[PDB]
């Protein structure tokens, strides 16, 4: 009955509304997993820099063009790469000669392109996030992968030709391959954080007490 | 009784070529007009006592070359552009002494232009990562032994339909060539084969897309894409 919001994160993800919207029949069904790091105590977690991976599976050699949004709990501090970027490409994008991370506040937009379907399974991107000094037992800092769209452009996960199968794969990616308000996480930590639209997190076990 | 001549009708014949434009441009190029000849038809006759007109003779005066006098009036790429699925061509009426002209068949004389969004390689009225990939893919293909601009199509658009010779592929190349080393000396009239569409064009298009997708540049991309292009190609800073 009551409405609940995350502590330091908003749900920017939008409803996937491109035809086809239902990716259940896609020949390729990509899933993106985001790190779920759990510390035992506040002392263990305070001031720690955590490597957060965004890892795709089910799509080896089946994609070429990607673009999606990542956001994180505002209390976390991103540790930029030597170039100032908030994210760094991983082995999954090794054969994609276009890859770009674009900073976006408590988040980053990450995109890739390839001259054929050279997208691979594995880590697409990593982001280093630092846990605040005043972290406390029970804290959860959610990390969200989100689909966004507007009349000018939208997020992408398709093949080199952007074929019918590419568009099916894309619908699947955004509607079933990531979590969102339409496909919520049931992860206890995300439920606690009131951020079931999010995908991963850095969490600290609750005390006893 | 009392013979006079009078202009009966006037028409123009125009030789013109296509012109490609970005939606942000404020001027069409009269260079599209190669030659324009004005024809004037006269009737010579009189009116009878019964008030009925009699034509004795029909003829034209010496045709006049008016090529250099033609303008496009107030029309510009920016005020003409409308995003329509699979439709990029427009007919722009010419003006002579501040008035339109009829062609030989009684229709307003017009010149064909194509107008699109810089970066929109696949001609879908959107600039995104798919355009960057298409541009990269073309570069990779044409850098392959045995392949060049004449054997490879750049645009995935159905308007091109894999046809390397399509005018729409020339237009796609115009839109995709966001990094032009030669600058303005390479005119809008260059054919796809006369351009360098490479990995630099592709990465610039990708960065435009990524920047358009974050809070800082969203409105810039939508409202004044030209300032964002300058940023992503290094022709401006910040
Ligand atoms: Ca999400
Ligand atoms: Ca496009
Ligand atoms: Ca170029
Ligand atoms: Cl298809
Ligand atoms: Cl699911
Ligand atoms: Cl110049």
């Amino acid at each position: 009955h009551h409405h609940h919001h995350a502590m330091a994160l908003t749900d920017r993800g939008m409803t996937y509304d491109l035809d086809p919207k239902d990716g259940s029949s896609a020949a390729t069904k990509p899933v993106l997993e985001v790190t779920k790091k759990v510390f035992d105590t506040a002392a263990d977690a305070a001031g720690q820099t955590v490597t957060v991976e965004f890892k795709v599976s089910g799509a080896e050699g089946k994609y070429a063009t990607t673009g999606y949004h990542i956001y994180w709990d505002e209390r976390l501090e991103v540790v930029a790469t030597k170039t100032g970027a908030y994210a760094k490409k991983g082995a999954a994008l090794e054969d994609s000669s276009l890859a770009k991370a674009e900073n976006n506040g408590n988040g980053v937009f990450v995109a890739s392109g390839a001259d054929d379907d050279f997208g691979a399974d594995g880590v697409m991107w990593t982001v280093e996030l630092k846990v605040p000094a005043d972290a406390k037992a029970g804290d959860v800092y959610p990390i969200d992968v989100a689909y966004q769209w507007d009349p000018s452009k939208g997020d992408l996960f398709t093949d080199n030709k952007d074929s019918a199968q590419g568009k099916l794969m894309q619908a699947y990616f955004f509607t079933q391959g990531i979590k969102s308000s339409s496909n919520p996480s049931t992860d206890e930590y995300l439920v606690k954080a009131n951020a079931t639209y999010a995908d991963g997190y850095i969490a600290i076990k609750a005390g006893e007490p | 009784n009392t013979v006079t001549s009078a202009v009966k009708t006037q028409y123009v014949e125009i030789e013109s070529v296509d012109g490609f434009y970005f939606n942000t441009e404020d001027k069409f190029d009269t260079a599209q007009i190669k030659k324009a000849v004005l024809h004037t038809v006269y009737n010579e006759g009189y009116t009878g006592d019964d008030g009925v007109a009699v034509v004795l003779r029909e003829y034209e005066s010496e045709p006049v070359d008016i090529t250099a006098e033609l303008t496009f009036g107030d029309a510009t790429p920016a005020n003409t552009y409308k995003a329509v699925e699979n439709k990029f061509d427009y007919e722009i009426p010419v003006y002579y002494n501040n008035a339109t002209l009829k062609d030989a068949e009684g229709n307003d004389a017009t010149v064909t232009v194509y107008i699109g969004l810089k970066g929109d390689t696949d001609l879908n009225n959107i600039v995104d990562g798919r355009d960057a990939t298409a541009t990269l893919t073309y570069y990779a293909a044409t850098s392959t032994d045995g392949k060049d601009a004449t054997t490879v199509a750049l645009s995935p658009s159905t308007l091109v339909g894999g046809n390397p010779e399509s005018v729409y592929d020339d237009f796609s190349a115009f839109l995709s060539d966001v990094k032009v080393d030669a600058g303005k000396e390479l005119t809008r009239f260059a054919k796809k084969a006369e351009r360098l569409i490479d990995g630099r064009d592709a990465s610039s298009i990708l960065t435009f897309y990524t920047k358009s997708s974050v809070d800082q540049y969203k409105d810039m991309a939508a409202n004044e894409p030209n300032k964002l292009w300058d940023i992503v190609t290094g022709d401006a800073e910040e």
